[PDB]
């Protein structure tokens, strides 16, 4: 039982920087020979993890030259020459020989741009849902940068935590941007209870959060 | 399982010759500063072993045939000699005995094993702690209908390399006794560049193996070597340490232990091999005296084995009876009485001029070698569904009411159609 | 070119047990190690086992050990994988990979399957449509949503107008919580699209094979 | 074992070689099948004139005689002295005596003598010691090496 750590947990890059990836080990995994046993593999959306390098030092077949690792003892680092589009994935490390392998906490890849705020929508449940006996207050934030973001709920000037589900989105292979969206579920009961709902967007580009409301009664 | 190892050459079975090996305890009977004569299966002294070693083209795993038992001797640094394959056809068709070291104790199994090409035991990325324990097990496939099963105490067995001469000497001997298998094991330090040490040494028992089962062919295993860095085909691309391994054939001769205080053998003479050792061997001394002794006698065995029998001319008319114009009925069978006279079967049994023969109590070859008192003669006809009425015990309109065999019948049915 | 093939995904209620199989393509089954890999969304990449179809030797993760087996078919060029008293804790992403030819240089990865250990059944999705709320908030351009909720099992794929529709487009991976699964919807379009023009999302749920159109 | 083996008009269970091509050699145990040879014509493998089955089935039958039915048949063989006892029979062990004339029966060896601390150094495997007259000379004791 070997336990692998990796830092940074993502890091951006603009195409054409160079990114750095770094593994540490706590058993030493270097032999007399002089060699190194890692391999690094990448996982890119809607694909599964693929093998970069083995032994540190040499490249697989068939990837590409930017693709390059280097380092000694435990701690150890993948270098990129040029990042392109084709790279964005979480980069892993790898321990193999004869031994039970270890696997890493995963790097995250993403490409820089300019910094937007959220675009905050908040629309009210269905006269459907409702007669189904069930609400869900959804909330719509959209192109933003970076991908850290949160949304806070109020019923009334109240905060309220519990049903809030949140997902990302993969990076866009237009604008490069991320979205997100905020689930609020609640019950006939409780949405019928309360008629001022509120979706606060927490952004780093801006202090003041964009706050969007709406009245059960007006909807 | 069955690939084939890309390196493998084959090569001729050398020889090479060996000073006093073959000498082991014939029992556990315990014996001190006496000189005891005793017969088994031993390995000439001087005689010829094959000379066999493992490098990176020439692997030696030949089969050899086992015979009534035989010896081994090999030179070792890292111990690459694994263990041995024993049985007759070496597959499931019969059971097989097998020894195994395995990095932990030693494996003996009895079976029915699947053959392989190349049975053998290995390891594999070894990294920063060397380990070299029991990785693959390629020795056989599967296993089935096992009668025995032994383990040994566990032991680490040290399979790293090491450079300079060979550091370690390992000699077996295996032998089947109305198949009851004896193994007998020594293990000593050498300094050794090649070929095998000039001396003496004496083995002994290592573990009692009541199985009972014909061997005729044996393999020997070896250990090979892989890594993280030039690893191969499986499991073509592997290769094995520098070992080098000798295997011998063991003889009905008889030997002269000379045991010191303790027991242990000091020196051993082997009859057949110096007309000096058969002078040691008749006064049953290690120490000759100036002198002409008698020690035995000599003599010519014959070439082959001849028989001059007198003519058996005079023979009795058999084929006429049996071709005679009319034979009597059933209900009155003529009886015959024949003597004075030679009688040739040879021309009546093996001739194949009837359609069913048949012997009661006396195999028909037998009744050729074989001189009789009165021998009479029944010639009868009857139809085809009453031939199975001819024999002794029998019933019917014939057995009962014709004609009856007594059950104690020690005569021969003939018919034909 | 290697290729490693296995099912889609599977569903097994709580102290059963699920049979994976991976195929092997362009490669020999016998002299190649094979491999096998847990996934979590929080957890990332868990080790499982190897195994060696020559040989048949298998060593686990000891958080797995004594959990599954492991098992190869030489004729068939496959490889199986067993688990066993199944529970919740064991939903997750499974890969396999081989063709090492004992060496580290030389691996491949197929799609994986999703494998989900729950009680619970197939849930058609309930598809609602998200309009606007309060005329109180404006802007020059107008967004729409659509809602799915208490659907189960994944994957379940929502667009508009029959993916028709590409402009603002953005969809949101589903979300697992109390063993249900929710995902949303959202396209931005402008002042003079909607109400004017309508809008219809389509989701589809191929375990259960519903589909259902919502305008807004 | 009339009232076990015996089955209806013959059990196929039991069976004999009635032919051999040679005489059987003590404790060999010959189950080929091959079909023995009587003639000069070969058999082919196959029955025909002087070619005959040397497989062949007993004629247990329950009415059967006194010499004509079943006895199941038991032989035990053994070797005395020639190896560490493996078995011994029920007879009750007592505690040693030395520096006594006593009757030893060590390991099925019975005889007379005085029992002392031996100087000599016996190998692990070696159990039974003989002078140079090839008698007993000293044992080890199988409970208490
Ligand atoms: C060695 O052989 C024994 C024989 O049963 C087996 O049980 C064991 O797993 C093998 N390997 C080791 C390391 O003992």
């Amino acid at each position: 039982d070997v336990l692998m750590t990796q830092t940074p947990l993502s890091l951006p890059v603009s195409l054409g920087d160079q990114a750095s990836i770094s593994c540490r080990s706590s058993q030493s995994i270097v032999h007399s020979n002089g060699n190194t046993y890692l391999e690094w593999y990448l996982q890119k959306p809607g694909q599964s993890p693929k093998l970069l390098i083995y032994k540190v030092s040499n490249r697989f077949s068939g990837v590409p030259d930017r693709f390059s690792g280097s380092g000694s003892g435990t701690d150890f680092t993948l270098k990129i020459s040029r990042v392109e589009a084709e790279d964005l994935g979480v980069y892993y490390c790898f321990q193999g020989s004869h031994v039970p392998r270890t696997f890493g906490g995963g790097t995250k890849l993403e490409i820089k741009r300019a910094d937007a705020a959220p675009t905050v929508s908040i629309f009210p449940p269905s006269s459907e849902q409702l007669t189904s006996g069930g609400a869900s207050v959804v909330c719509f934030l959209n192109n933003f940068y970076p991908k850290d973001i949160n949304v806070k709920w109020k019923i009334d000037g109240s905060e309220r935590q519990n049903g809030v589900l949140n997902s990302w989105t993969d990076q866009d292979s237009k604008d490069s941007t991320y979205s997100m969206s905020s689930t609020l579920t609640l019950t006939k009961d409780e949405y019928e209870r309360h008629n001022s709902y509120t979706c606060e967007a927490t952004h780093k580009t801006s202090t003041s959060p964009i706050v969007k409301s709406f009245n059960r009664n007006e909807c | 399982q069955c690939v084939n190892l890309t390196t493998r050459t084959q090569l001729p079975p050398a020889y090479t010759n060996s000073f006093t090996r073959g000498v082991y305890y014939p029992d556990k009977v315990f014996r001190s500063s006496v000189l005891h004569s005793t017969q088994d299966l031993f390995l000439p002294f001087f005689s010829n072993v094959t000379w066999f070693h493992a490098i990176h083209k020439r692997f030696d795993n030949p089969v050899l045939p086992f015979n009534d038992g035989v010896y081994f001797a090999s030179t070792e640094k890292s111990n690459i000699i694994r263990g041995w394959i024993f049985g007759t056809t070496l597959d499931s068709k019969t059971q097989s005995l097998l020894i195994v070291n395995n990095a932990t104790n030693v494996v003996i199994k009895v079976c029915e094993f699947q053959f392989c090409n190349d049975p053998f035991l290995g390891v594999y990325y070894h990294k920063n702690n060397k380990s070299w324990m029991e990785s693959e097990f390629r020795v056989y496939s599967s296993a089935n209908n096992c009668t025995f099963e032994y383990v040994s105490q566990p032991f680490l067995m040290d399979l790293e390399g090491k450079q300079g001469n060979f550091k370690n000497l390992r000699e077996f001997v295996f032998k089947n006794i109305d198949g009851y298998f004896k193994i007998y094991s020594k293990h000593t330090p050498i300094n050794l560049v090649r070929d095998l040490p000039q001396g003496f040494s004496a083995l002994e028992p290592l573990v009692d193996l009541p199985i009972g089962i014909n061997i005729t062919r044996f393999q020997t295993l070896l250990a090979l070597h892989r890594s993280y860095l030039t690893p191969g085909d499986s499991s073509s691309g592997w290769t094995a340490g520098a070992a080098a391994y000798y295997v011998g054939y063991l003889q009905p001769r008889t030997f002269l232990l000379k045991y010191n205080e303790n027991g242990t053998i000091t020196d051993a003479v082997d009859c057949a091999l110096d007309p000096l050792s058969e002078t040691k061997c008749t006064l049953k001394s290690f120490t000759v005296e100036k002198g002409i002794y008698q020690t035995s006698n000599f003599r010519v065995q014959p070439t082959e084995s001849i028989v001059r029998f007198p003519n058996i001319t005079n023979l009795c008319p058999f084929g006429e009876v049996f071709n005679a114009t009319r034979f009597a009925s059933v209900y009155a069978w003529n009886r015959k009485r024949i003597s004075n006279c030679v009688a040739d079967y040879s021309v009546l049994y093996n001739s194949a001029s009837f359609s069913t023969f048949k012997c009661y109590g006396v195999s028909p070859t037998k009744l050729n070698d074989l001189c009789f008192t009165n021998v009479y003669a029944d010639s009868f006809v009857i139809r085809g569904d009453e031939v199975r009425q001819i024999a002794p015990g029998q019933t019917g309109k014939i057995a009962d009411y014709n004609y009856k065999l007594p059950d104690d019948f020690t005569g021969c049915v003939i018919a034909w159609n | 070119e290697v290729q490693l093939l296995q099912s889609g995904a599977e569903l097994v209620r709580p102290g059963a047990l699920v049979k994976l199989s991976c195929k092997a393509s362009g490669f020999n089954i016998k002299d190649y190690y094979m491999h096998w890999v847990k996934q979590r969304p929080e957890q990332g990449l868990e080790w499982f086992g190897w195994i060696d179809p020559e040989n048949g030797n298998t060593i686990y993760d000891p958080k797995f050990q004594g959990k599954a087996s492991i098992t190869a078919d030489t004729s068939s060029n496959t490889a199986y994988l067993q688990l066993s008293s199944l529970t919740s804790e064991d939903t997750a992403v499974y890969y396999c990979a081989g063709s090492g030819n004992y060496e580290d240089a030389m691996d491949y990865w197929g799609q994986g399957t999703s494998v989900t250990v729950s009680s619970a059944k197939t849930t058609p999705p309930s598809v609602y449509p998200l309009a606007p709320g309060s005329a109180a908030q404006t802007n020059s351009m107008v967004t729409l949503g659509c809602l799915v909720k208490g659907y189960f099992p994944e994957p379940v794929t929502v667009t508009w107008n029959s993916g028709s529709l590409s402009s603002g487009v953005h969809t949101f991976p589903a979300v697992l919580q109390s063993d249900l699964y929710t995902l949303s919807s959202s396209v931005t379009v402008p002042s003079s699209t909607w109400p004017s023009e309508t809008v219809t999302c389509n989701v589809a749920h191929p375990a259960s094979s519903t589909k259902v159109d919502k305008k807004i | 074992s009339n009232n076990l083996d015996s089955k209806v008009g013959g059990n196929y269970n039991y069976l004999y070689r009635l032919f051999r091509k040679s005489n059987l050699k003590p404790f060999e145990r010959d189950i080929s099948t091959e079909i023995y040879q009587a003639g000069s014509t070969p058999c082919n493998g196959v029955e025909g004139f002087n070619c005959y089955f040397p497989l062949q089935s007993y004629g247990f039958q329950p009415t059967n005689g006194v010499g004509y039915q079943p006895y199941r048949v038991v032989v035990l063989s053994f070797e005395l002295l020639h190896a560490p006892a493996t078995v011994c029979g029920p007879k009750k062990s007592t505690n040693l005596v030395k520096n006594k004339c006593v009757n030893f029966n060590f390991n099925g060896l019975t005889g007379t003598g005085v029992l002392t601390e031996s100087n000599k150094k016996f190998l692990p495997f070696q159990q039974f010691g003989r002078d140079i007259a090839d008698t007993t000379d000293a044992v080890r004791d199988p409970q208490t090496l």
